[PDB]
């Protein structure tokens, strides 16, 4: 029995999906019109005489005429993370106005709710003394972001740095004692970030997608930061120690111009109490054997053992699908045939005989994971003209009324819906 | 089971292929090869496209290129009879973070002392014409642009080039596309920062000679770029700078029908560049098992000069292939009522292959 | 036959601006680009510049970019060029010519009747034909057309030539038949 | 890219071989053509493509050369040969042309107005037609 939910249609909602369990599905909205006075589809983060909650009620700052912060069209919402009783609603394109000199850099914007929103955090390391991209100007804190088990904010900036990219990481208590809305600069003390790397590593877009994952051993959880567009474009997948963020691995792609860190994601995937890393190439194009150069796309698994993380894959399942975009969105499942073998999901944005998009879901196994989903999973709604982008943003691996088994929560930004599964 | 060959009108002393056209006739363990005695006819017409980078890294690369139609032309005299040049310009989606969306910055994308035209993600400033000298006064005409990110969107331009055959104006000859670049190349995906969701759909988005479509449409992924300068007999010839050299000699190994080169700083060896490139494209032949599956597996075993043998991927491709020069091509279609098209890559002179079994 | 039917010889005045026809027929007028190749009497060929009925776009020699506003009219099929800011020195013979197919192939193959346009300060004028009473001799008249005519310090034009002989004039009208007498 | 075709100006007996060449100042891809000028009519293409003959001109007209190097060889001149010939290039911008040669075939040396006819060679300055198609006399004509 498949539930089969809706959202509200016209309004881009769908752009991603979360979590909750103090119950609550994030879904933003980025490009709709909000209430706040003189913003123009600046966006907004839903929880539903129909209405969102206002992250800022008040509309767009002014500069102490003209605004100090454009809100307009700042995509707020579009990556929405949430841990127990906070929310990370970042806005990638909030092109705040510096209050040096005026600048549409979209420094992104995350409004951390503490306690059900009975305090809102404007939280946006990237909105620091750096800008323009030269520093975090065009960093868009929160296009991707995570959340570890101890609440620490995870963020990640894939424009840091001429687009090299960067992981921010700050506790919540951190950013409560560095809290002071009145200065929109607050610097905030003790926060792991990577360091500026060379000027060799630009446009690497790192923090394109974020994960966390113990993988040191050091009792701490360990940031996955891919890569997509690093190493020549081939791109890779750092890994990053938990307790400071160091340089742990490097994991280069094997083609050119797949996105290689697209999606990523960290799980026991081999189930030896050893979390691994998952990878996903949705421009991965391979030729048939007719010789006609066709994407089908595959997923890398960098499996991690005692002595470390082998360099190379120790699987790349692939995508048979024509054109699907295999590897878009990953995210873990864990056990979802009760076998003590975590699993992975993985969406087609364009995928399906209709351009529908099936949701793939891998077995475990003695390897790591599978290479021919075990379960498949298609949108249930007829097709129309505007894609369905079924699995271009989708999260799970908890338990949403405590059935006993771990469900997952697709976010449809295509025709604005999502859909749940149970086991 | 048989070859049944039909329509095999002789290569010229223009079929460049003989058969032009066959019908084979078995199915299990079939080996049927016909050999595709492939001629490289002198003469060919030639149609040729020269996309190029219009961001303010090849301000000066421009200059060099404003006086490029009649030059090659005047190059390509001596390897066709019949050539046409046309022009297209491309920058950067017109969103952010690719350009800055302050009113200050939107007129002017680069720095406030650098000159910079409104950025624009394609524009067709020249459709082929036999007239080199509307190719350089058009280019001439072009003003220089930016944006701020290194890479740049030249594949929603290079789609907009190939899909637009009518507009664009191209005609049934061999049609090379010279997409010039001197930094990266931004894709599919790279989009997802400016909320450009919807990727390149393929189709001809150009109103009045602009690809006003910018915001709405995502630039391509390299595949479904391959799939339309392949399906459109285009010949890319990716001239970029020896800083991205290994980064298009890489790509030049996915896309079929390429021969990448290296550009001075100000693309001063773009015309020998696309010489020897075509060089290189004509002396080969990729022959395409155009599109059959699912009861037709096509092996290839060419026979070509100095008697260099190939296997497989190898024998689909022919080396060394001089003016005029006659190569074998023991093409075995082991399948395993349709008539499917045979083509060499490039090349709108077809075979026809019938596999009636 | 492709042929190029010009207008008839044009006057100008030193500044204003003259408009020479081309009538292309015979071939696609869009489709082939028309190019004006100035030849002043007694000279060669100088290449002003050309247009295209196509798209619109006109190139020129540096000698020919801000002075000859060259266009092109699709429907017509007439090219035209505009000789902005006229000088008596240029008083010449502008041809429309096409090109050999184009592409390398830039030969001018085919050449109009030729517009020898007589930019001069001058009125038009009757012939004077005033005989020794063998031939008609035209002396200060203006402008051609009625040996060569040679153009004198007086500012209009004078030829000889060697039965009544009718010496005619397009352009002015004035017919004048004058017989052959010692 | 200046042609200074050779030579300026020549002469010939009836049904004389005559080479005339178009040196150019860069190697030009056989991106050379020929034209002749008749007197008060429009120039005629003669060669194309450096070796080709349009058209409607007799097989004595010929082309050769490549590269640099062009020379076009009448094989044999006919009173119909009179004319200028202006050799036209096709390699950059703007079009050059040649000087242009008077190809003038020879023959045996030969108020009131002056007249004077069959001479050869040769305040107001008087004008001279160019040579008959019948005989080739050259006639002037001055007033004084």
């Amino acid at each position: 029995a498949p539930a089969v939910l809706s959202g509200p249609p016209g309004s881009f909602f769908g752009f991603s999906v979360e979590f909750y369990r103090p119950v609550s599905v994030l879904v933003g909205a980025p490009k709709a019109n909000t209430s706040q006075p003189g913003v123009l589809q600046g966006g907004a983060v839903y929880l539903c005489q129909c209405t969102p909650i206002e992250f800022d009620s008040k509309g767009s700052r002014l500069l102490e005429e003209e605004p100090v912060e454009y809100k307009s069209l700042q995509w707020f919402g579009a990556t929405v993370r949430a841990h127990g009783s906070s929310i990370l609603a970042c806005a990638p394109l909030y092109s705040w106005r510096t209050e040096k000199e005026p600048l549409s850099d979209p420094v992104g914007t995350c409004y951390l709710s503490t306690d059900n929103f009975t305090r809102i955090l404007e939280y946006a390391p990237c909105r620091s003394d750096f800008s323009w991209a030269a520093g975090q100007g065009y960093c868009q804190g929160g296009f991707s972001a995570e959340f570890t088990k101890t609440g620490r904010v995870v963020l990640g900036g894939p424009g840091s740095y001429f687009w090299q990219g960067q992981i921010l990481s700050a506790t919540q208590e951190q950013i409560a004692e560095s809290y002071y809305p009145e200065y929109l600069i607050n610097l905030v003390q003790g926060q792991l970030q990577t360091r500026q790397a060379s000027s060799i590593y630009d446009d690497s877009y790192l923090g394109y997608s974020v994960a966390v994952g113990e993988f040191s051993g050091d009792d701490t959880e360990d940031f996955v930061a891919g890569v997509p567009k690093g190493n020549l474009t081939y791109g890779y997948v750092t890994i990053l120690n938990g307790s400071d963020i160091r340089s742990l691995y490097n994991f280069s792609g094997e083609q050119m111009a797949s996105y290689f860190g697209y999606a990523v994601a960290a799980t026991d995937v081999n189930g030896d109490g050893l979390d691994d890393l998952l990878v996903g190439a949705p421009l991965l194009m391979d030729r048939t054997p007719d010789g006609r150069p066709q994407e089908v796309g595959r997923v890398y698994v960098y499996l991690q053992h005692p002595a470390g993380i082998e360099p190379t894959p120790t699987l790349t399942l692939t995508g048979h699908d024509e054109f699907g975009r295999f590897g878009s969105s990953l995210t873990p499942l864990g056990d979802l045939d009760q076998d003590g073998y975590n699993d992975v999901a993985i969406g087609a944005p364009f995928g399906g005989e209709t351009q529908q998009g099936v949701v793939f879901v891998f077995p475990g196994g003695p390897g790591g994971l599978g290479s021919k989903p075990s379960q498949v999973l298609q949108p249930l709604w007829a097709a129309s003209h505007t894609p369905d982008f079924f699995g271009s943003a989708l999260r799970g691996g908890r338990d949403l009324d405590g059935n006993g088994y771990p469900d997952l929560i697709v976010g449809s930004f295509g025709v604005d819906k999502a859909v749940v599964y149970r086991g | 089971g048989s070859k049944d060959i039909k329509k095999n009108k002789n290569v010229t002393n223009i079929t460049q292929i003989q058969p032009q056209q066959l019908v084979l006739r078995l199915r299990s363990g079939e080996p049927q090869t016909f050999t595709l005695k492939f001629k490289r006819a002198e003469d060919y017409p030639i149609d040729l496209y020269y996309l190029m980078d219009l961001s303010y890294s090849m301000k000066d690369d421009l200059e060099n290129v404003k006086s490029l139609g009649t030059d090659l032309m005047n190059e390509m005299r001596r390897i066709t009879s019949d050539f046409r040049i046309g022009f297209g310009s491309f920058v950067e989606k017109t969103v952010m973070p690719y350009i800055s969306t302050t009113p200050a910055k939107l007129r002017n994308p680069c720095t406030s002392e650098q000159n910079c035209t409104s950025p624009f993600s394609y524009k067709n400033v020249l459709s082929l014409t036999n007239k080199g000298e509307v190719f350089n006064e058009l280019v001439g005409k072009q003003r220089i642009s930016g944006n701020l990110d290194s890479p740049e969107g030249g594949f929603d331009a290079i789609m907009q080039v190939a899909v637009c055959g009518s507009l664009i104006g191209w005609r049934n000859v061999t049609r090379l596309l010279v997409f010039s670049t001197d930094a990266g190349f931004h894709f599919a995906g790279d989009g997802k920062l400016g909320g450009i969701v919807l990727p390149n759909d393929g189709q001809c988005h150009l109103e009045n000679n602009m690809y006003t479509m910018s915001h709405y449409y995502d630039y391509p992924s390299i595949a479904h770029l391959v799939q339309k300068l392949s399906e459109n007999n285009i010949q890319t010839i990716f001239a970029v700078t020896e800083e991205f050299q290994p980064v298009y000699k890489e790509l030049k190994n996915l896309i079929p029908k390429s021969a990448v080169g290296t550009l001075s700083a100000n693309s001063s060896n773009v015309i020998q560049l696309i010489i020897d490139a075509y060089n290189s494209l004509s002396s080969e032949v990729i022959l395409e098992n155009g599109k059959l599956s699912e009861g037709v597996t096509i092996s290839y075993k060419s026979y070509c000069k100095n008697g260099v043998n190939g296997t497989g991927e190898n024998g689909r491709k022919c080396s060394n292939i001089s003016i005029g020069d006659e190569v074998q091509f023991e093409i075995s279609i082991t399948s395993n009522s349709d008539s499917f098209k045979i083509r060499p890559l490039g090349f709108t002179e077809e075979v026809e292959v019938i596999l009636q079994y | 036959e492709v042929q190029l039917q010009q207008s008839g010889p044009e006057v100008g005045r030193p500044g204003s601006s003259v408009k020479i026809s081309c009538k292309a027929s015979g071939y696609t007028f869009t489709g082939y680009i028309l190019s004006w190749v100035k030849q002043s009497p007694g000279q060669g060929l100088e290449w002003i510049g050309w247009v295209d009925p196509e798209y619109g776009s006109t190139d020129s020699a540096e000698k020919f970019k801000k002075r000859a506003t060259l266009t092109a009219d699709i429907s017509s099929n007439t090219a035209y060029i505009q000789l902005s800011s006229l000088t008596s020195e240029d008083t010449a013979t502008y041809f429309c010519t096409r090109y050999y197919d184009g592409y390398y192939r830039r030969w001018f193959a085919y050449w109009g009747q030729g517009t020898l346009v007589t930019v001069s300060s001058a009125s038009t004028k009757g012939p004077s034909v005033f005989p020794l009473a063998l031939g008609c001799l035209v002396k200060d008249y203006f402008p051609e057309p009625v040996f060569p005519a040679v153009l004198q310090s007086s500012g209009l034009y004078s030829l000889s030539s060697v039965y009544i002989c009718n010496v005619n004039h397009k352009p002015s009208n004035t017919k004048v038949d004058k017989k052959v007498e010692p | 890219i200046q042609m200074t075709q050779s030579p300026a100006s020549l002469s010939a007996s009836l049904g004389d071989i005559v080479s005339i060449e178009c040196l150019a100042s860069e190697g030009i891809s056989n991106n050379l053509a020929w034209h002749q000028q008749k007197p008060g009519k429009s120039p005629q293409l003669l060669i194309y493509g450096a070796h080709s003959l349009h058209d409607g001109v007799p097989s004595r007209f010929s082309g050769s050369g490549s590269g640099t190097q062009y020379s076009l060889k009448i094989s044999g001149m006919q009173p119909e040969d009179e004319g200028v010939y202006y050799c036209q290039q096709g390699y950059k911008y703007p079009i050059t042309f040649g000087g242009g040669t008077k190809l003038e075939l020879k023959r045996t040396v030969a108020s009131v107005v002056c007249l004077l006819n069959n001479f050869y060679p040769r305040n107001s300055q008087e004008s001279v037609t160019e040579q008959d198609s019948k005989d080739s006399t050259y006639s002037l004509s001055s007033t004084l």
